[PDB]
């Protein structure tokens, strides 16, 4: 007696939470400790991490 | 007479020594020859009137 509207459903959800990367900074204080940078000087400074 | 003290980084230094009142001492001296007895026996400088 009923004319069914033939439509059933399925569903799902997608969760995009974080950003791809975290650029953790540990800044450099390049004259350093137990060192010295003078005017006109020339050299190299290294920070591994 | 002139002690040059460097900091822990400086390695190469070029000094220009200049005699400014030489034109006044020309009225007092007839010949005056200054030899800057350098670091460890070398004589790297010679000034005159
Ligand atoms: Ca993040
Ligand atoms: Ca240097």
């Amino acid at each position: 007696s009923v004319t069914s509207d033939r439509t059933y459903y399925g569903y799902g959800d997608v969760s995009v939470k974080n950003e791809p990367v975290n650029v953790v900074v540990s800044p450099f204080s390049f004259p350093g400790a137990n060192a010295s940078l003078s005017s006109g000087g020339q050299g190299v400074f290294k920070k591994p991490d | 007479w002139i002690r040059v003290v460097n900091q822990s980084d400086v390695e190469n230094v070029k000094l220009e020594i200049d005699w400014v009142n030489a034109n006044q001492a020309a009225n007092y001296f007839d010949y005056a020859r200054i030899l800057v007895t350098g670091p460890n026996g070398q004589v790297k400088g010679y000034l005159s009137l």
